[PDB]
């Protein structure tokens, strides 16, 4: 098993697909043996040479482990680096690459746990996938929004609102100042609220808010459907009614469906918001699963204009590096290797446009200076509770959030340390914004 | 006490009855004539019996009242084509269909 | 948080969706609190009542925890039983039910681990989904195969075979005696072997083997594609060339795509083989994930004629109950509750047809009497190594497997203890089968 | 030392085993009866063996408990159609399928 | 092309006129007014083709001479019970029905009163058809 | 005819389709016999067991009469309650349910009159049909009328 599928001397080609696996092996088993096992089961799946094996170029069509590294702070795990020829995969199929990498290796019985930490997509394979339909800069040009992060909100409760009541929440949220509102990952078409009525009333509310404000408005209309036919029908109806953006659940809906919807969005000029539902069943366990940075690479390969990445402020100061690293993976054109931030491979994206970063979950006006300092202008900040829980209503909460955002952006532009002076900046802004003042009073 | 059904090729109307003799054929011809239909004679190869269009033996006997003549013509057709199936038809001009159709000789 | 979303007194309705969660909470947190937390985050996601909450029937549109049980042998975990109204979900959407159940609850920070053990699908919701396109009995009627388990084989290596060489492996495998051959989960359309050439040469080989043997033959042609359009095109081409069965990866491809393909298969009379790639990243961890029995329920709801379930013999004698339980879930019309086998809820399927059980992975002629005794006639046994590793070739290996299968089936029919007398039965069969004899000699 | 595989037409279940004698056929019928299935007898031409629908020999033996009677009916079928393949089936009404199906005589 | 119209024999002899009238309405090109048969208006159909009459429900080999005499050649006779209830099977029941049909048609063509001589005609046909004979034995 | 298609003891399932027939029978005929007659002719249509009957699960695929009640004020009629398994009908086909219920039973000659009074649609079968396109509340929202 050993000499056949792991080559210490092998130098990986620039077109090779590289994968890093954190192997937590059963005690007593050999590290090189386990590395070759992941390489084989992810490429060929067997060691016993059969007569059909001799009909192929065995030296070429196989994955090889070329480097084994210790895991800092974990003596029970080691890092296995495996190189895959670009010929092993369908061109432009995140589904096929993902299947080839994770089909059977996680069921290996000789390891206690297996984590896929990082995957290197070569520029040759990157150039084949469609990628994000529009990208950050094209979306900014279309929406006529520059110089500040975008604001979003999740309409709550997740259950019970009729089409008109959901629309009359969306309308106040948008007219208050948020650039976007968000359909929940649960809302596609329920008996209490059908999808067509959702789309119609949401479009009515968005148009009314845009007319009454003077700013481009949008709603991530959920098109996740039981069937691709239903999903395409819902997206086509959204385009027909004029919705500028839709939303898909790319994990639960599926990578094939997400890629098809992204291609349709690129074809039809409709922005695509991506929600990361279920990601926790996969990326939470530290010893078994596939990392959210790999999921982020897969999503940006498949196609999407927005992506949930976490609030960053929700973790301690010493646990932010991996989140920042996958943020850079999502947004930047070239991300150098960084072991501190969890970037195991140099990742060259070429001309593929970046994807907006979405921060959502338990964040309000107080986290906002930190959010601005961490994310920059190329991000979307979502305020579900921080807008709907406002005592004066959705419009007042949205106005408070927008005033805080503009004040923080101007403070950053003036050269101030917005995180150090956040309370002073917010108070100075609240001297001109009663809604903002009562917002801090509520959420202090 | 239970015996199996013996499968064999079947030839539409009157095919489930014992083969008709001269008297039965004459009775059928008399019925066809009394109904105002025009008797006709067709023949085909046994393997081709299924075809919608059979070889036409001479011409339909329009206004014919001689059952013996029609039977003699059937026998003449049999003599001319010993190995061919022989069918007797009765044209119904008003309905543009056949009032009667059955095979006289079953082929061989 | 407590009194609002957990009701000990609540008696769940026959139309309610019931879910069982194994909660491994952080030490010190309340069990009822954690149960209500899973119930809320899986149904509404919040506790703070906002003004939009008062516009809805809060007593109805919420998930409630009605029972908490101890986990036998694990004092650090407890079982939470949650009831969901049928109104909370799109009718006939495994995608929507799955999203509602597992979207955010697994990211809960107050629990160390969360496992979804079982989910109760009421007959009312079951009657809405299409289910398996054909089912076990209809597939048996179509293939004219009765009284024995079906035989399959995975064509290996996974890499390198051209279309003609892959076809000339499939042809010998089928003409040897296997009812089916299997495309790998990696093979959809690669540069070394394009999908159209695969389909054409595979159909040629299948037709030749069927003509030369006198038995109906098939190949699970993989239609997993980057886009639903490509998947539908490949399935339509398979139908056009006359392939009786295709294969899909229902997890990596996606539940929406799998449901659409299953509906298309039911419409077009094409059998559907389902592969469970990636299932290990989800169902392996004992304290965090979603169980393969839940995945099996989801798959049979979505639609499929075959499904990989494991070899059963691959586990110890004391660890077979859960596998048998999900086998019964996949195949039987009504599965009573069985805590020993891991069946937490009575599951009524009504008239939905069963799905063939597929056993694959490291199994050969010796495991076969045990495989027959465990699975019964309604199963598919896959022999990749056990057929391709035969010293006399694929045809000889397939003949050996078929002879062993027929001998074991006849021995079971005669009333013998096939597991106790397996060696004697196989030797007696080998007295008339040199291929079988050399097969046991190879794999002893 | 390796042996070439000899190709020949096969006939589904139990076709890769030596042809069953009276004892083995009786054991199969007893198994089918003990499973609650209804035995049935079918026959076709050897060239027509592939057809989904075989000529039905008499009627399925509902509630039959006489394995000897089933075997005698099989032999009667063989006697009535010496040149036809003979198959034995067992109807599973609950599953609407066949719990057992194999050829007794392989034709000639 | 086909239409269920009733078995006609299923009613008493004095209640058959309306059924015969609507049979003529379905099949014939021009149906004169007939108050006895329930035809209240002269109904001219022109060139519209007729529709086959279907008789179904509780009818077997014994009703068959009456069925032939009443319906004529332009009708479809349905035998659900009269075919599936045959002790020798569906094929034997169908063969019995076909033999009875051909015998009755030939008897009508010969000029015999098929309703008056139905038992004799069926027995003579059964002398050459064991399936037909056992069919009458079952349904007598 | 009697013991086969009417079960007084049968308790109807929550997924069963239930139908209530007001039977005005011919004088002298048995009430239970007429109830079983409606049940049979609306489900299977025959009593004579043929060889194809033994190929199916006769205990399952049949409609059964489980209760007979007097009609208040009408001594010449009685109420027949019949249970139908959900498996007997196409999912989401009011046409198929209606045909199965009323195809031939109203032509029964042993009853002077037959009325279908009520039919119970179980929630399982209800969830399959599309139902009203919009509904009262959605129509009110669309038309802005309250």
């Amino acid at each position: 098993y050993r000499q056949t599928y792991w080559m210490p001397e092998y130098t990986p080609l620039d077109s090779d697909i590289l994968a890093c696996f954190k192997i937590t092996p059963q005690p007593g088993v050999d590290r090189e043996e386990a590395a070759a096992a992941v390489a084989a089961e992810s490429s060929t799946g067997t060691w016993t040479t059969v007569w059909t094996d001799l009909l192929t170029d065995m030296d070429y069509y196989k994955g090889r482990a070329y480097r084994i590294e210790d895991v800092p702070g974990d003596d029970a795990a080691f890092y296995a680096f495996i190189a895959y020829p670009i010929d092993l995969f369908e061109e432009g199929s995140v589904v096929n690459v993902f299947t080839s990498l994770v089909g059977n290796v996680f069921g290996f019985k000789a390891v206690r746990g297996l984590r896929l930490e990082d995957v290197r997509f070569p520029l040759a394979y990157v150039k084949t996938c469609g990628g994000p339909p529009h990208g950050i800069q094209v979306e900014r040009d279309k929406m006529n929004k520059y110089g500040r992060p975008l604001l979003g909100c999740t309409i709550k409760p997740k259950l019970g609102l009729s089409a008109k009541n959901y629309g009359r929440a969306v309308y106040e949220c948008l007219r208050g100042g948020l650039d976007f509102t968000k359909d929940d990952e649960n809302i596609n078409s329920q008996p209490f609220m059908r999808w067509r009525d959702r789309f119609l009333f949401v479009q009515d509310a968005t148009e009314t808010a845009e007319a009454q404000t003077g700013e481009r408005k949008g709603h991530y209309l959920n098109v996740t459907a039981p069937t691709p036919e239903e999903m395409y029908k819902r997206a086509e109806f959204a385009k027909e009614i004029g919705a500028p953006i839709i939303m898909h659940d790319y994990i639960t809906g599926g990578f094939t469906a997400n890629t098809g919807l992204a291609k349709w969005c690129q074809d039809n000029g409709v922005l695509l918001h991506i929600h990361r539902a279920m990601h926790a069943v996969i990326d939470r366990n530290p010893n078994h699963g596939i990392h959210f940075r790999v999921l982020t690479k897969i999503l940006r390969l498949s196609g999407g204009d927005h992506l949930h990445t976490g609030t960053v402020v929700g973790k301690l100061e010493g646990d932010r590096a991996s989140t920042l690293g996958w943020i850079d993976l999502l947004r930047e054109s070239f991300i150098p290797e960084d072991r501190s931030r969890g970037i195991f491979f140099d990742q060259d994206w070429g001309s593929m446009p970046g994807v907006f970063a979405v921060a959502s979950g338990g964040i309000h006006v107080w986290h906002m200076p930190a959010l601005v300092n961490i994310f920059g202008d190329d991000s979307v900040l979502q305020f579900g509770g921080g807008t709907l829980g406002h005592p004066w209503g959705n419009a007042a909460g949205a106005a408070a959030n927008r005033v805080a955002l503009e004040a923080c952006v101007e403070a950053r532009n003036q050269g101030r340390d917005i995180e150090k002076e956040g309370k002073e900046i917010l108070t100075a802004a609240a001297q001109h914004s009663p809604e903002l003042k009562i917002a801090m009073e509520t959420w202090k | 006490e239970m015996q199996d059904y013996k499968q064999s090729l079947k030839y539409e109307t009157f095919s489930y009855l014992p083969p008709m003799n001269a008297e039965r054929i004459r009775a059928q011809i008399k019925y066809a004539i009394a109904q105002g239909w025009s008797p006709g004679i067709e023949h085909v190869e046994v393997k081709n019996s299924m075809n919608q269009y059979w070889y036409m033996w001479k011409l339909p006997f329009f206004g014919e009242q001689n059952v013996d003549n029609v039977l003699a013509e059937i026998e003449a057709c049999r003599s001319a084509y010993p190995t061919h199936q022989v069918k007797l038809v009765a044209y119904d001009n008003y309905a543009q269909s056949l009032g009667l159709a059955f095979v006289v000789y079953r082929g061989n």
